[PDB]
């Protein structure tokens, strides 16, 4: 119903945890040479994006705490010149995280279903090309954050892009699980259960939902129903919503890269 | 039969071979090691100026 | 910095460029490995899908996927040291002489040796129970029965999942499936999802043998990638 | 190995003409080529350069915006497109092969030559003629402006010998080595600025003109010659 | 009968073991207990050599301590320039399963061989520019595990059949053949005067051979499993061989005995390459646990470890200047090491 003041004593903890885990991932990849395949570069792009997100939400809070403390007095002229730059960084980094996750999902689908025509087509060069392209587009889509600024239209594109890259990342994993189901049915039907697949897909999709869907439902309603008192009582919890985003950035290096035997043995 | 005869003959040539003490072999090996210890680069590293792999 | 040094660097660049060209042919060429008895018919299948010396390499591509199949010839009885080379291949193809009742035990001993090696733990195995028509003659024209060399055959009836081709006696199906049952008996124990065994029935004249290797190798790659993503 | 090149003759000033060098007998793609020219009664003079892979091309100051060099690896031929020819381009153009890897021997084969007639580092060979009688040990000298001893140990001085009516022929590469088919008599020594080529026992097939070339940096510059008469 | 011959052989073996046990007054540890140990040898990957498409099985140093041949399952031999990390030549082979390679002392030739039963000789310094096959030395009936040049015209080989041989290249005719073994011959090391050579063959036995004589002039039977590498101490009087168990042992020809086992309880993987340092003071050993250990040939205590590889070391060679060590591993990378001061 009303805005909240979650202590910045927890953003420090989340930032520390995220930075620690993601640095470990990005170091593990470069400490092994049998991890210079496309998948372990997409994982690194995701990890750097997650660090960037966590530091962005940490830096806005640290700046707010320093300015509000009335220590090292600063003018309010440039505060309204930095409160928009920091939010622009949020926009770029958020799009980067989503797109890295989609890169992982599509790469996995292509490995499974196009298995014998993948080492012919997915060189390291193309993986680097794609990572750089994604980052550049995420940069331009955060430059648009301020140039065309925010006009109830950039809200539409962002909403629809999120609620399309949720359907795609559900479709790819449901399809992969059903295929794994067929395989497990055939493996068992021979001279001497879908539990593991179900748990993998459920975790990897529910983290996406319960860690991003609240924020985009926020944004959908505050550019849909910004008057209805129920809607306002809803939108009051934006602080807990960014809490959820940082929880996503903490979990991501744990169910995408730490669930890999060789990278788990590296560190 | 022929293989056994060959084995017996080979053992016969094996027996009739001069041998020395183990202490002499150990002394000879340590002597060689000490004698060339100045010109062994990996054991006694050389200045980087003379090293062709970093100059 | 000197001119001769620059030209040597340029020569090295051209060599490295040719090697990078040869990566794309090395990767995207699935090696196999053909192991089978002297009477099996290894080279028969080899020539089929292709159409003091040691390795007998052969090639065949199906639906734009390269396969680079091997065969070890004049090598000593022990398979110990050089099987290490054939680690990191997509499959091992195993061919038995199905008709010759007496040598099946030697075939199974070889199968068990290949299946439980210290290497080859991650490498699957394709069977080609070869010369089946010969078994059709052998057991259609009544003669020395399978029970003569096999005790357990007396208590054996055809499993439900069988797919007898039309014109196949119910006992000849037991003849065809008893060897498959034996080899899958060897396969099912001693192995947990890291690799599998793909039985097959092949006469000496059949032409659809390259496609079976295509499908089987696709399966191996898919199950590998699915386990890597913990969906299986 | 066998290199022959053709395409020369009389051309009026200001015209153009293409020289082609048809290689046959060696792996043309692994060698970089050169063009060296000899004025009617003068010494040698470097002209162009194209490397393996066609990726590096150098020229001389007096032909740079005027000549171009190209090669055709599949056809095993090498070109030189001369344009706007001036009277100072009357020369005997040669087609020299050179391979550069560790321990190679650049300038190891020189073609026969084609005749064309139109209507930075200084290498000094102070001597220009030496009488000599067979069986006497000769010593031919050559001086340099800069020091040719690069920091990596090479000295990059080359010695040649072109007999009365023949194409040149490598004797010494990098100031101290011997080409493939050269007698043990020849031997070269030097310090880094001053150089010598010492024949031990001269024979009637050793008379000619001995040339010294530098290869420290482009352009490559020659001496003037040291004729041995008999 | 055969029983009499068997009893005679057993008596002779008892005699051999009695003679070996008798002349064994001390052990190298007892003599070296007063020798000042070397410190921890720190060696850093000065320059990594990249470009092989798959695993490396063999490397050899040119006698000038700058050039380097390597063999890979790809079907290629690369001649590296160590100092500049440059490719000099790249030889495409006929058979993909190369298992050995050698660099001729004169720098003119390079050899290779493998599962294909043939040893191939390549002419590096050809008037036409490319590297060509000079001879294919056929005659073996098993995979060829090691090739070493004695001169431009003589080469010694060892193959899977219990057999090493000396070849005359200009004829291709097996000047001599060496018979005694029971298993697969794996390694080979010429003496630093091409007069003798040694080989260990998949039966826990390594035999010294006379090249001009053929006779197996010595034998050594200390090991417990396959022998995978062998080399001489520069003296020519010692050789140390590493086995498929976790032990490297040092043998002396004059004593005709074992001297010192370089083993540790913490190691279970086998040894895949062994090479001595220039002074006979450092003994490098390649292991299956992805890293090369450096031992001390006199004190038997690790003085280093070359942890820079991501897979099984397969090959290991020290220059003739003693100034570098190169290591090839199944990760297709080749790394050159030397210390810093």
């Amino acid at each position: 119903c009303e805005q909240v003041f979650i202590k910045p004593e927890v953003f420090l903890s989340l930032g520390i945890v995220s930075l620690l885990e993601n640095i470990l991932v990005i170091l593990a990849v470069v400490r092994n040479g049998n991890l210079h395949s496309p998948m372990y570069f997409f994982l690194c792009s995701l990890a750097v994006a997650d660090m960037l997100v966590s530091v962005s939400n940490a830096l806005e809070t640290i700046m707010i705490a320093i300015v509000h403390s009335d220590y090292l007095t600063f003018e309010d002229q440039f505060i309204q010149h930095m409160d928009n730059i920091f939010d622009s960084m949020i926009c770029i980094s958020l799009v980067a995280s989503i797109c890295n996750l989609l890169a992982i999902a599509v790469d996995r689908y292509v490995t499974i279903f196009y298995a014998l025509r993948y080492h012919s087509i997915m060189t390291v060069r193309k993986a680097l090309t794609l990572i750089v392209a994604i980052w550049v587009c995420c940069g331009v889509c955060g430059v648009v954050f301020i140039v065309y600024s925010e006009s109830k239209m950039v809200i539409v594109c962002l909403i629809t892009m999120f609620f399309a890259m949720m359907l795609l990342m559900g479709t790819l994993y449901v399809h992969m699980f059903l295929f794994a189901r067929l395989h497990v049915k055939r493996i068992a039907a021979l001279p001497p259960s879908c539990m593991k697949g179900a748990v993998t897909i459920t975790i990897l999709l529910g983290v996406f939902i319960f860690c991003w869907a609240p924020f985009f439902l926020h944004l959908v309603l505050i550019i849909t129903c910004p008057t209805n008192p129920y809607c306002i009582c809803y939108t009051a919890h934006f602080n807990t919503y960014l809490v959820l985003i940082m929880c996503n950035s903490v979990i991501d290096p744990l169910i995408y890269a730490f669930r890999s035997l060789e990278l788990r043995n590296t560190f | 039969i022929a293989q056994a005869r060959k084995l017996v003959e080979q053992l016969k040539m094996e027996a009739n071979i001069d041998r020395i003490k183990v202490s002499k072999a150990a002394a000879d090996l340590m002597a060689y090691c000490e004698a060339h210890a100045k010109e062994d680069p990996l054991l006694t590293p050389v200045p980087a100026s003379e090293n062709p792999f970093r100059e | 910095l000197s001119a001769e040094d620059k030209a040597a660097v340029e020569r090295s660049k051209m060599i490295e460029k040719q090697l990078q060209k040869d990566k794309q042919v090395y990767r995207a060429t699935h090696r196999l490995l053909l192991l089978g008895a002297d009477n099996s018919g290894k080279s028969t299948i080899v020539k089929q899908m292709r159409i003091t010396s040691g390795i007998f390499e052969t090639k065949f591509q199906v639906d734009k996927v390269n396969f680079h199949m091997f065969d070890v010839g004049a090598q000593r009885d022990e398979r110990r040291k050089w099987i290490q080379c054939f680690n990191d291949v997509t499959a091992i193809i195993f061919v038995v002489d199905s008709s010759d009742y007496n040598r099946l035990q030697e075939a199974l001993n070889d199968f068990k040796s290949i299946w439980n090696n210290r290497w080859l733990r991650t490498i699957s195995v394709i069977l080609f129970l070869n010369k089946q028509d010969l078994l059709a003659e052998k057991v259609l024209a009544g003669k020395s029965k399978i029970e003569d060399y096999f005790p357990e055959f007396a208590r054996y009836t055809t499993p439900e999942d069988a797919t007898p081709e039309p014109g196949e006696d119910p006992r000849v199906t037991r003849a065809k499936y008893f060897i498959r049952d034996e080899f899958l008996r060897i396969s099912t124990a001693s192995g947990d999802g890291r690799h599998y065994c793909y039985p097959h029935f092949t006469c000496s004249v059949d032409t659809e043998n390259a496609r079976r290797i295509f499908n089987d190798c696709r399966d191996i790659i898919q199950r590998m990638h699915l386990r890597q993503y913990e969906l299986l | 190995v066998q290199l022959v090149e053709s395409g020369g003759g009389l051309v009026q000033p200001g015209g153009s003409r293409k020289l082609s060098c048809s290689a046959s007998g060696f792996a043309f793609s692994s060698f970089g080529m050169h063009w060296v020219r000899q004025a009617p009664e003068k010494g040698l003079e470097w002209v162009a350069y194209i490397s393996s892979g066609s990726g590096t091309i150098y020229y001389a100051d007096t032909v740079k915006g005027r000549f171009t060099i190209s090669r055709d690896d599949p056809k095993n031929t090498l070109f030189l497109q001369m344009t706007s020819l001036r009277s100072e381009d009357t020369a005997m153009y040669y087609c020299v092969r050179s391979i550069y890897y560790y321990g190679s021997s650049p300038f190891d084969f020189w073609g026969q030559g084609t005749t064309l007639t139109v209507s930075d580092i200084v290498m000094t060979q102070a001597t220009s003629s030496v009488p000599v009688t067979p069986g006497e040990s000769v010593s031919i000298s050559c001086r340099s402006s800069k020091s040719l001893l690069h920091s990596n140990g090479n000295t990059y001085l080359y010695w040649f010998l072109q007999r009365p009516g023949q194409s040149p022929q490598l004797l010494i590469y990098r100031m101290s080595n011997l080409a493939s088919g050269v007698p043990d008599r020849f031997s070269g020594s030097g310090s880094g600025t001053a150089f010598t080529l010492t024949i031990s026992r001269l024979e009637a097939e050793d008379v000619g003109v001995y040339y010294c070339m530098q290869h420290l940096e482009y352009p490559l510059t020659f001496g003037a010659g040291t004729k041995l008469e008999l | 009968e055969l029983d009499q011959l068997r009893q005679e052989a057993e008596q002779l073996k008892n005699q051999i073991r009695d003679a070996r046990k008798a002349c064994a007054d001390a052990t190298l540890s007892q003599i070296t207990n007063n020798i000042d140990p070397v410190g921890r040898i720190q060696m850093r990957t000065r320059r990594t050599l990249r470009g092989h498409l798959a695993k490396i099985y063999a490397m050899h140093w040119g006698t000038d301590s700058r050039l380097l041949v390597s063999a890979s399952q790809d079907g290629k031999l690369i001649i590296w320039d160590s100092y500049t990390t440059n490719k000099v030549h790249a030889i495409p082979l006929r058979s993909s399963w190369v298992m050995t390679c050698a660099y001729a002392p004169s720098g003119n030739y390079v050899a290779c061989g493998g599962l294909d039963n043939i040893c191939s000789i390549y002419n590096l310094k050809t008037r036409e520019g490319n590297v060509r096959v000079s001879r294919e030395l056929a005659g073996h009936t098993g995979y060829l595990s090691c090739c070493r040049f004695l001169d431009d015209n003589q080469i010694v080989t060892s193959s899977g059949d219990t057999t090493c041989a000396l070849w005359d290249i200009e004829t291709g005719q097996q000047t001599t053949t060496f018979t005694g073994h029971t298993g697969d011959v794996m390694s080979l090391s010429l003496a630093p005067d091409t007069r003798l050579f040694v080989s260990g063959a998949c039966d826990a036995s390594a035999k010294l051979w006379d090249v001009r004589e053929g006779m197996c002039r010595q034998t050594f039977t200390g090991h417990e499993s396959d022998i995978n590498a062998i080399c001489f101490f520069p003296n020519g009087n010692a050789f140390a061989t590493g086995s498929d168990d976790a032990t490297c042992r040092l043998f002396d020809l004059r004593a005709d005995q074992e001297l010192m086992t370089y083993s540790h309880d913490n190691i279970i993987c086998g040894i895949t390459s062994v090479s001595f340092s220039k002074s006979g003071r450092l003994l490098l050993a390649g292991y299956d646990d992805f890293n090369c250990n450096v031992w001390d040939a006199l004190k038997a205590d690790r003085a280093g470890v070359l942890a820079g590889h991501d897979n099984r070391v397969s090959c290991l060679g020290v220059t003739d200047d003693g100034m570098a060590v190169a290591t090839g591993s199944w990760d297709s990378f080749l790394k050159i090491w030397n210390g810093s001061s």
